[PDB]
RNA sequence: UUAGGCGGCCACAGCGGUGGGGUUGCCUCCCGUACCCAUCCCGAACACGGAAGAUAAGCCCACCAGCGUUCCGGGGAGUACUGGAGUGCGCGAGCCUCUGGGAAACCCGGUUCGCCGCCACC
RNA sequence: AGUGCAAGAGCAAAAGAUAGCUUGACAGUGUUCUUCCCAACGAGGAACGCUGACGCGAAAGCGUGGUCUAGCGAACCAAUU
RNA sequence: CCUGUCAAACUCCAAACUUACAGACGCCGUUUGACGCGGGGAUUCCGGUGCGCGGGGUA
């Protein structure tokens, strides 16, 4: 890349199909999830806050608690363990 | 069916756009209530570089005080079937506004489930100049 | 149940291609395997399709072949009826040539060898550079022409 | 130059206006000839000049082709014969040329081609069954001036 | 509707019924809503609670039902926004609700409103809901006094129907009596 | 749900159009400003109080496909493109064969004028 | 459209406009990620907490600066609380 | 309305394919102890070629 910042190269994942431009609907953002519940972790551009590093879009993993209202999801970073605090805004459970 | 589709007088607006107030008094004589200031926008060649700041004034009266007031203000002018709206509005002259309408209008300047009015229920020019003329003064 | 038989080298081969060859427990030229046709395994021998000879064999075949190249799981105790009779649970060579065919059991399940180390083809092959339709010996077979190459490494 | 230089599709689409300036301007003088009042359904015979590779027509080939072509169906049929051709291509391609090594190579933008895939019609013909035969010519001479061979193709026209 | 590209809204923010932003802020407390409702003639609470496929409604009352316990009055004043909270309130108690936060809407913040009075009553019913009590009407007016003296400047009684001449905020009073009281088939 | 409230999905729900529906019921329009509250001016709205009138709006019910949208049939198309393989072809840019995948535009015919959950209610 | 300034992205009963009020551009201390994909490395940054004290709001709630990604600096020494 | 063309810094669409997690089969590990963890010792931080995809350059 040109430059290093945590946005560089998101044009697509960070930007809404059109029709899913807007505020988003509140369910998906007061949702809450169990320890050991595997999620996919995606960012909701039309959310601000709460996400983790753009880097980490697509990763399915595992919560394994809280801090105040967002949830610590464990994943596995090549091989390298990670713990990721992010909103329910930009989660989903999984199957 | 016709009770309700009757048209009638939302508001009549007078105002006087000066460009810089002190003609506030004679609308305060003339209508009746107290007017309200009025403020232009986007920078002007013509010494009108202040955005918020005095430049008109205005009176909107509805009920008794628009009709009290058109009785002696229609007399005033000359009506035309150019003067009026695509809506069944119609303005004359200092400006005199007569917005016009049918009776459930509310059903849009309400705050819930509020909703647009059918074109079918939107006043028209021609029932417009009819209700109107129907009432102390003629058309063309 | 196809018969797989690996008649091109690993160098230079894909590694993931080589180690798809390999959890078909087969390390070398000329070496076949039973496998069962079935989604996931058919995933895998369309990936090795083109290093591979592969297609169903005459329950003849299968005979010839088995009482020339089975071997046991351990040591050299030459297999025929006797052996499989004594060690399986089948009477005979058929018995078995059909439980396989038939995808019932494999050969890792009744104690021999996963693998037939095959002899080089006699009289040769029809040449690794090219597939079947194109007069090559890679990729899928005709149950006759499977035979020819199998009997022929018989 | 020669257009061994650019005929060929080895670079990236380089077309964006708004990342490039300094564009040399085309030198194709018109792409619509003949009688261009009247419309192409209006003729029994229609006859295109097929490219059968693709390749990059630098602008300077693409003038040279067509006049060349249209020059005859003109000296052919005369300065307002019942005929109309067109050249459906234009030079969207912006060329560059390095013209110090190869040290800040970029380099300075020099010209414009059309990219043209094999099978494609370059020029599309539109005559009577009269003049059909002068218009082959004209894509005889047209088809000299450009990098590819050429197919002369009749699409409408079974009067043979 | 206009092409592809176009943005629709969401169903509930067309029809303008939804403030989706209010929403959110209410369902970030983690507690039930007490929703406050109000039509030209009557007056609703609902405690809904989030769910799968939709929120729940766990308890609710209506001013039409408020006659059920001896009420002759019209629905759509103080009183009886004020006595259909605690109406709703109580019976929210009974299905083991304990705690809400005031849903009112697309209605107003009114100081003394009905969706506040709506309020008070479901508190009193032993709902714990935060509130702030300069926000709520002086329990007179609850009760119906400012209805009462309004029909003082009599010359044509308040009411059609004659429910009564002078109106009733003791009628109230026995309604409210009525509630409080642990008998009462909810 | 013979008209209500809170919603989930967030156009299959949009745009536009037709027909039907309401005596102490419901939603409304509607009537009215003593109060709580309100308008940088207007009881327009917000708020409160209310039933003389009305089903013309809205709303709900039944429905129409011209535009927009979803999915599906047939055609385009196993085309375009493509993961794996080749002592196959081409001066070459490049193409072909085998194996495993496989569009988009567009046309024609259907589908779509919301579906679903909770509560309340002749 | 606007949202201070590159570009890309976000935003409509708002993240924009206006009006009013206000000083959370607050103190203490962490979790995590980033810086440095994987994979160790500082300053710097961000998201998310707990504690204290406040502002606004009916209240849920919002405010750890400006919608998001640039606007930054070790040891020694000095001044300062 | 019709008719002629395009896009590395366009997208109403949209692959092959790459990739997170899980289950299944396969292979492997539980005396050949895998996976993981701690510690000792390095060498290395001029690379090159083919093929596929490239960016620059007439090459
Ligand atoms: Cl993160
Ligand atoms: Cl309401
Ligand atoms: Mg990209
Ligand atoms: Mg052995
Ligand atoms: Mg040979
Ligand atoms: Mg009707
Ligand atoms: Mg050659
Ligand atoms: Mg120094
Ligand atoms: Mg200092
Ligand atoms: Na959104
Ligand atoms: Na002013
Ligand atoms: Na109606
Ligand atoms: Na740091
Ligand atoms: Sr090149
Ligand atoms: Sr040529
Ligand atoms: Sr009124
Ligand atoms: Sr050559
Ligand atoms: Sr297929
Ligand atoms: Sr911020
Ligand atoms: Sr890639």
């Amino acid at each position: 890349p040109s430059s290093n910042g945590p946005l560089e190269g998101t044009r697509g994942k960070l930007k809404n199909k059109p029709r899913d431009r807007g505020t988003s609907p509140p369910q998906r953002a007061v949702e809450e999830f169990d320890d050991g519940e595997k999620v996919h972790l995606k960012i909701d551009p039309s959310v601000p806050n709460g996400r983790f590093h753009p880097r980490f879009d697509g990763q399915t993993g595992t919560v394994e608690g809280k801090q105040g209202d967002a949830y610590k999801v464990d994943i596995v970073d090549g091989g390298k363990e990670k713990t990721i605090i992010v909103t329910a805004a930009h989660l989903r459970r999984q199957e | 069916f016709h009770e309700m589709r009757e048209p009638r007088i939302e508001k009549v607006v007078v105002h006087m756009g000066i460009g810089h107030a002190n003609a506030e008094d004679i609308l305060g004589e003339i209508t009746g209530q107290m007017p309200v200031r009025t403020k232009a926008k986007r920078t002007v060649g013509e010494f009108d570089i202040r955005e918020g700041d005095p430049i008109g004034a205005k009176v909107t009266l509805r009920d008794e005080m628009a009709e009290e007031f058109l009785q002696t203000a229609l007399p005033l002018a000359e009506l035309a079937t150019s003067q009026f709206d695509d809506t069944g509005n119609f303005s004359f002259g200092l400006d005199v506004t007569v917005n016009l309408v049918r009776p459930g209008y509310r059903v849009a300047k309400r705050d819930k489930a509020s909703r647009s009015i059918p074109t079918k229920h939107r006043l028209n020019p021609a029932d417009a100049v009819a209700f109107i003329e129907s009432t102390y003064d003629v058309e063309v | 149940m196809h018969a797989l038989v690996q008649l091109r080298g690993e160098v230079n081969m894909h590694t993931d291609i080589q180690d798809t060859l390999e959890m078909l427990n087969i390390h070398h030229v000329n070496h076949c395997t039973l496998v069962p046709e079935t989604d996931a395994y058919r995933g895998m021998v369309a990936k090795v399709n083109d290093f591979v000879a592969f297609g169903e064999p005459s329950q003849e075949t299968l005979e010839t072949v088995l009482a020339t190249r089975a071997e046991p799981l351990e040591g050299d105790a030459d297999v025929d009826d006797e052996w499989v009779a004594e060690h399986t649970d089948y009477d005979d060579i058929s018995g078995l040539a059909f439980a396989l065919l038939s995808e019932e059991t494999t050969l890792r399940e009744q104690g021999l060898s996963p693998t037939l180390r095959l002899h080089p083809p006699r009289g040769g092959h029809d040449g690794v550079k090219h597939p079947v339709k194109e007069g090559g010996q890679l990729g899928k077979h005709d149950t006759e022409g499977i035979d020819d190459l199998l009997e022929a490494m018989r | 130059k020669p257009a061994s230089m650019y005929r060929d599709i080895d670079k990236p689409a380089y077309t964006r206006r708004e990342y490039i300036t300094g564009i040399p301007g085309s030198k194709i003088a018109q792409h619509k000839m003949g009688r261009k009042q009247k419309d192409a359904d209006d003729y029994p015979v229609q006859i295109s000049l097929i490219v059968e590779e693709t390749v990059q027509l630098r602008h300077g080939s693409l003038e040279a082709s067509r006049l060349s072509a249209n020059r005859h169906l003109i000296k052919e049929l005369g300065e307002e014969g019942d005929y109309k051709m067109t050249l459906r291509k234009f030079p969207h391609q912006v060329l560059r040329e390095n013209k110090d090594g190869m040290r800040a190579a970029f380099g300075k933008i020099v010209g414009t081609a059309a990219r043209v895939q094999a099978g494609e019609q370059l020029f599309t013909a539109y005559c009577n069954v009269e003049d059909a035969e002068h218009v082959k010519e004209a894509f005889r001479r047209a088809y000299n001036k450009i990098t590819p061979s050429c197919r002369i193709d009749s699409s409408p026209a079974g009067n043979a | 509707a206009t092409g592809p590209r176009y943005k629709v809204p969401m169903r509930r923010r067309r029809e303008a019924r939804t403030d989706y932003h209010q929403r959110l802020r209410l369902l970030k407390s983690g507690k039930p809503r007490l929703v406050a409702r109000k039509s030209n003639k009557h007056v609703r609470a609902q405690l809904v609670t989030l769910g799968p496929n939709g929120d729940d409604t766990l308890a609710s009352a209506h001013s039409s039902d408020l006659a059920e316990y001896g009420w002759e009055a019209p629905t759509g004043n103080m009183p009886s926004a004020y006595l259909t909270g605690l109406l709703a309130g109580l019976r929210a108690q009974e299905a083991g609700v304990e705690e809400a936060v005031l849903d009112i809407g697309l209605n107003s913040p009114t100081p003394g409103s009905k969706v506040f009075a709506i309020q008070e009553g479901a508190i009193d019913a032993g709902l714990d809901i935060p509130h702030n009590d300069d926000v709520l009407a002086d329990w007179q007016r609850t009760r119906g006094a400012h209805i009462a003296e309004y029909d003082e400047q009599l010359e044509e009684p308040l009411y059609s129907g004659d429910f009564d001449a002078a109106d009733l905020p003791e009628h109230f009073d026995e309604l409210r009596e009525t509630l409080l009281d642990g008998d009462i088939e909810l």
